[PDB]
């Protein structure tokens, strides 16, 4: 399934496979119902709004999205 | 010489003290923002600004160190990869 199709629950299952230090952000992603399409389109400002104020943490999430995006489109 | 992708925030602050030592007042921003090696490879001039390095000259000096470390990293990794071949 393309990531652009993922439901909010599928985004949360993906996040659960990421670094231990990002697990704290899962409640916010869940509350806001971030879909797969929204995740592929995610920005630094959207992460800040989702409670990710540490720039190190923003960059780990963005690194992981960039990797997911490359896989999605088979780059 | 541990590769930057493997650097902990501790390794980042050691890096900072060595190369950005004259700008010791921003050292704790890197701790507060949890800048690991992996983050250090991604941040931009804009991130530094958002983190609190508002002074342009101080920011350019730090940014120049970051770019220098990234080049060093890239070169040494190429050299390492060539030794393993392939």
């Amino acid at each position: 399934e393309p990531v652009s199709k993922w439901s909010p629950s599928q985004v949360v299952d993906w996040m659960k496979g990421l670094d231990d230090c990002l697990q704290q952000y899962i409640k916010n992603f869940e509350r806001e119902k971030i879909s797969g399409d929204q995740l592929l389109r995610i920005t630094h400002q959207e992460l800040e709004d989702l409670g990710v104020s540490r720039i190190g943490h923003q960059e780990l999430i963005l690194e992981a999205v960039d990797l997911l995006c490359a896989l999605n489109y088979g780059l | 010489p541990k590769a930057v992708y493997l650097w902990t925030v501790s390794d980042v602050l050691k890096w900072y003290r060595r190369h950005c030592g004259e700008y010791t007042q921003y050292e704790q921003l890197f701790a507060q923002h949890d800048i690991t090696g992996r983050a250090l490879l991604r941040i931009t001039d804009s991130s530094l600004q958002r983190m609190g390095v508002t002074d342009n000259r101080d920011r350019e000096a730090i940014w120049r160190e970051i770019v220098k470390q990234r080049l060093k990293t890239d070169i040494m990794e190429i050299r390492d990869m060539e030794r393993l071949n392939i």
